[PDB]
């Protein structure tokens, strides 16, 4: 028997509520077969190929696609094509707010340089004992928590002056 | 969403042709069983670039040589692409219009000589004029290539079922048995 | 990255990994089925 | 490489780290004019010195192979690896 | 982007955690407008119809469909036409078990009798004035908490003698 949308909201709250210990994560620092198409993923995997690191997650929100006039005093996003807006946990259901926003920055070489072609999310990721550093080396990693979601794409190399931005958009269940 | 083919084909001498919607063994029969299904060994490992090179050995100079292959989409996009139409009359056109262009990543060396060679004719079977098309060539001595090449548009080529096949034909210079360093295999294109 | 001045104690660490074929799908049954079960017969050590 | 830079051919004994010594038993100037090229090692380059040099028996001399340059790429065999004229062969460890 | 199987596993896991708090609904007890082809379930709904009450789950257990020879040996339980068998919190990830077991059995009269169509599943409901049945007509629950899971059968009918046997067997994603 069928799930229903505020189930999804639920889980979704769940999720948002995990903030803290949610990173996001790099890898795949050598080529593709193909570098201008990355295979498509699988969701089996439990961890990146050819991890470079984690980074604490800088956002993690709840999200809908916008509507005017009501939302233009909301806070919005654009991302994939489209327009969004955040939602907080204790509006969730008020709003519908079934997908999850992730993001984070890396600083400049906070992790070692070079490129990167995986990009994911972990939660409940720990560190080792008294490491408090929101920049994390696998080796400096104790317990990765759950890889959560997680893309292939093409490379972005990494330099001391730029600040890596990476995105998701999600929701729990994209086919129903 | 990306593009590519991943995990039949059929080493031969023989010469042949499939009808607008055949099933994917009818190669060997017809082809008086005058030839041999790759070993397991190419859908466990040249499904992916890597070093296990599953390398093949050859009979050719007074008969030619063939390795013909399938690319049977309702194997893939009825899994990858479940929410799309793979058995209306003319859900071919879907095929092509949602596969858009395609292109070949191929990657083989020889062992024979750095200063002798052999040649490779990559082939693919359109149902208008009923042909395993001459799409390109290349030609090899000891090191590799990627002997793959872009092709265009493909609803020339859709076998009924949502299904294609396509060959290499080979040809050694004056050289009777040979070995070929077969790689790995793919096939490219992309969706939102 | 040696310092290049006084002494550099230049030596290795042995990388400890465990190997499950489940991480590791080369390492799953190719007799038949590939995960057709035997394909978790044994994971490994791995220390490059 | 080019026909101005070159190998110099020496030839010298060997040091205590196992390596050859520095010694000058034998020298010979050899540029890309001098230098012959194949696919599967065969183009004989022969390393002619001015007067000869007497190699004794019982001994390891070295060949010390001075050049500037990169581009000088001769032909190396090495352990159980592929040979390049006939690769499905092998080879030993040391060639010799 | 997607979640991964191990997300649904972990989430599964989470409402597993919340089993206590979980009860059968009944409802529907006046006809719809076709009795033998009742309407589809809509997933925006909060409540079943014409509410007959609540009883708590007396099983919320992972599962999984269940496979040979490696299950022939272990706790079978039989649904639907279906074989399953039950799993543990520590292994749901070793077993792939992201399917939820739930199941109430109303004993003859102790919800009021008579006919009921609907059947659901409630998680976070808290009932009125310190009461510690786990049978709650509507004027005994306070807060009915989020109905997780349910459906629109045909009629069925309940007597002194016969027990009402209802469950469910469910997952986070069960179509993506």
């Amino acid at each position: 028997a069928i799930a229903t949308y505020n189930s999804h909201v639920e889980l979704a709250k769940y999720l948002v509520s995990k903030a803290d210990s949610v990173y996001l994560t790099i890898g795949k620092s050598t080529p593709w077969s193909n570098e201008t198409n990355p295979p498509q993923p699988d969701e089996n995997a439990t961890v990146l190929q050819e991890v470079i690191g984690y980074k604490k997650a800088t956002k993690v929100t709840l999200v809908r696609p916008s509507k005017s006039p009501e939302d233009d005093n909301k806070n919005l996003i654009s991302y994939g094509n489209k327009s969004w807006v955040e939602v907080t946990p204790e509006n969730a259901k008020a709003e519908g707010a079934k997908w999850v926003y992730l993001e984070s920055s890396i600083v400049g070489d906070e992790l070692p340089l070079g490129t990167y072609r995986q990009v994911g999310f972990v939660m409940d990721l720990v560190a080792k004992s008294g490491i408090s550093k929101f920049n994390l080396v696998p080796s400096e990693v104790e317990s990765t928590g759950t890889l959560l979601f997680f893309d292939n794409k093409q490379f972005q190399n990494r330099s001391e002056q730029t600040t890596a931005k990476e995105r998701f958009i999600v929701e729990v269940d994209p086919n129903s | 969403f990306y593009g590519h083919i991943n995990m039949y084909g059929y080493v031969t001498s023989y010469v042949y042709n499939p009808g607008m919607t055949s099933s994917v063994n009818q190669i060997s029969a017809s082809t008086e069983g005058r030839g041999q299904e790759v070993p397991t060994d190419y859908y466990m490992y040249t499904s992916t670039k890597n070093n296990n090179t599953v390398e093949l050995s050859m009979q050719t100079t007074s008969g030619v040589s063939y390795l013909y292959n399938n690319f049977n989409f309702r194997d893939y996009m009825s899994k990858y692409r479940p929410q799309v139409d793979l058995q209306s009359d003319e859900a071919r056109r879907i095929v092509s219009d949602y596969i858009k262009e395609l292109s070949i990543d191929y990657y083989l060396s020889a062992v024979i000589p750095p200063d002798e060679s052999i040649e490779i004719k990559l082939q693919v079977y359109d149902f208008s004029i009923n042909r395993w098309l001459t799409v390109s060539i290349n030609n090899l001595s000891f090191y590799e290539k990627n002997i793959g090449s872009n092709i265009g548009y493909i609803k020339d080529y859709l076998n009924s079922e949502l299904n294609m096949f396509t060959r290499l034909e080979i040809n050694a210079g004056k050289r009777d048995s040979v070995d070929i360093k077969v790689n790995y295999l793919d096939l490219m294109f992309y969706y939102y | 990255k040696i310092t290049g001045v006084g002494k550099e104690t230049i030596g290795i660490k042995l990388t400890e990994r465990i190997v499950t074929p489940d991480e590791d799908a080369s390492l799953l049954d190719q007799t038949s089925g590939v995960p057709s079960y035997f394909s978790k017969g044994a994971d490994r050590l791995e220390e490059k | 490489g080019d026909k101005q830079s070159n190998v110099v051919i020496q030839i010298r004994g060997m040091g205590d780290q196992g390596y050859p010594n520095k010694t000058i038993y034998a020298e010979t100037v050899m540029n890309a004019d001098d230098i012959k090229v194949s696919n599967n090692a065969s183009a004989e380059t022969r390393v002619y010195f001015d007067d000869p040099m007497m190699a004794e028996g019982g001994k390891e001399y070295a060949i010390v192979i001075i050049t500037e340059n990169s581009d000088y790429t001769m032909w190396v065999g090495t352990r159980t690896k592929p040979k390049i004229d006939k690769p499905n062969e092998v080879i030993s460890g040391n060639p010799y």
